[PDB]
């Protein structure tokens, strides 16, 4: 394929952002559900 | 298709900051911090770089019609 | 192909040059033909070659 | 074990769309028609 | 008695009998086909 | 090291002069 | 008399309104006309 530099950078950014989202959103949801439970 | 030259709302030139924005995002900076480092204060300008989709990288993958 | 003075040669197409044959070149070719004892193509044969090329180039 | 959050539901939905796709029913029906239906009609 | 030709059946794109089921991502560009195209339709005339 | 490796009391010293579930980080390839 | 371009190998050639519509070197059935030699001007607006 020989992808361009911009496309490779975008792929790396996408992988990092996917990992960060999968971590942070799940953590925030877990934090919220326990508070909603104890109320 | 490709990053617009001027911001639609006010008219600031944002067409020269796409490569710098991608370089900053490559280094792990967050999108808000990257936009702040480029001195994009007004959110009208921030939406131009934040919501741009780069389609020319898909058009360029087709074999050129001439040679 | 073959030079008159020299011997037979098998050559690829790209060796020939698009530039026109100069007067000294044709003179040397004539001198080599005279040395070997050969003649030049007849004007009737020249016209036949010209017509052949024109037919071939404009053919469909 | 551990609880299942909304993000896990979206992971499962992503798996669904990775396997099936959005027009899987058209292609599956046509593949069924070509593979076996023509022979049985004959 | 052998394989007699009875007709021509239109082929649904990206189905099992389509030429684009194979060809990976790179060759899909050489054939001037959009990788985002999903198939599921016929081409008549 | 990162902010996590910082001591909790030293983290308390980092006062602005938490993530929210509905602010995603933008992507470009999506999935499917 | 008028140039043409093949649809696959992008090879320039010409036709005389009597040759079959075909690329001379790869035999493709689809060819395109070449751009005009006139001046093209735009208002940049
Ligand atoms: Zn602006
Ligand atoms: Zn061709």
């Amino acid at each position: 394929v020989v992808a361009s530099k911009a496309s490779s950078s975008m792929l790396k950014i996408d992988q990092r952002n996917k990992k960060l989202n999968n971590r942070f959103i799940r953590k925030a949801e877990m934090a919220a559900v326990e508070k909603r439970k104890l109320r | 298709m490709i990053i617009p030259v001027r911001c639609f709302s006010c008219g600031k030139v944002v067409g020269d900051k796409w490569d710098a924005y991608l370089r900053l995002l490559e280094e792990g900076k967050q999108e808000g911090d990257a936009l702040d480092e480029l001195k994009l204060k007004r959110y009208c300008c921030r939406r131009m770089v934040l919501t741009h989709v780069d389609l020319i990288e898909k058009f360029l993958r087709y074999n050129p019609l001439e040679k | 192909v073959a030079f008159p003075n020299q011997k037979e040669m098998v050559r690829p197409l790209f060796v020939f040059s698009d530039s026109s044959i100069t007067h000294p070149e044709f003179d040397l070719f004539l001198r080599e033909l005279d040395a070997e004892g050969l003649s030049v193509m007849d004007l009737r044969d020249v016209d036949y070659k010209y017509h052949q090329l024109k037919e071939m180039s404009s053919r469909s | 074990d551990d609880t299942i959050t909304t993000e896990d539901c979206w992971t499962v939905i992503s798996a669904f769309f990775e396997e099936k796709g959005l027009v899987s029913q058209q292609l599956d029906s046509f593949d069924e028609f070509m593979e076996t239906s023509i022979q049985d009609l004959v | 008695g052998n394989k007699v030709h009875i007709g021509k059946v239109p082929i649904m794109l990206r189905s099992k009998f389509c030429s684009l089921r194979t060809l990976d991502e790179v060759d899909l560009y050489k054939m001037k086909e959009c990788p985002y195209d999903m198939g599921g339709y016929f081409v008549i005339n | 090291l990162a902010i996590e490796n910082l001591h909790p009391d030293d983290r308390l010293l980092l006062v602005d002069p938490s993530p929210v579930f509905f602010l995603r980080r933008p992507q470009y390839v999506s999935d499917g | 008399g008028v140039k043409y371009t093949c649809g696959a190998c992008a090879h320039n050639f010409s036709l005389n309104k009597s040759d079959p519509v075909r690329c001379k070197e790869c035999g493709h059935r689809v060819i395109y006309k070449a751009r005009t030699k006139r001046m093209i001007q735009f208002d940049a607006r």
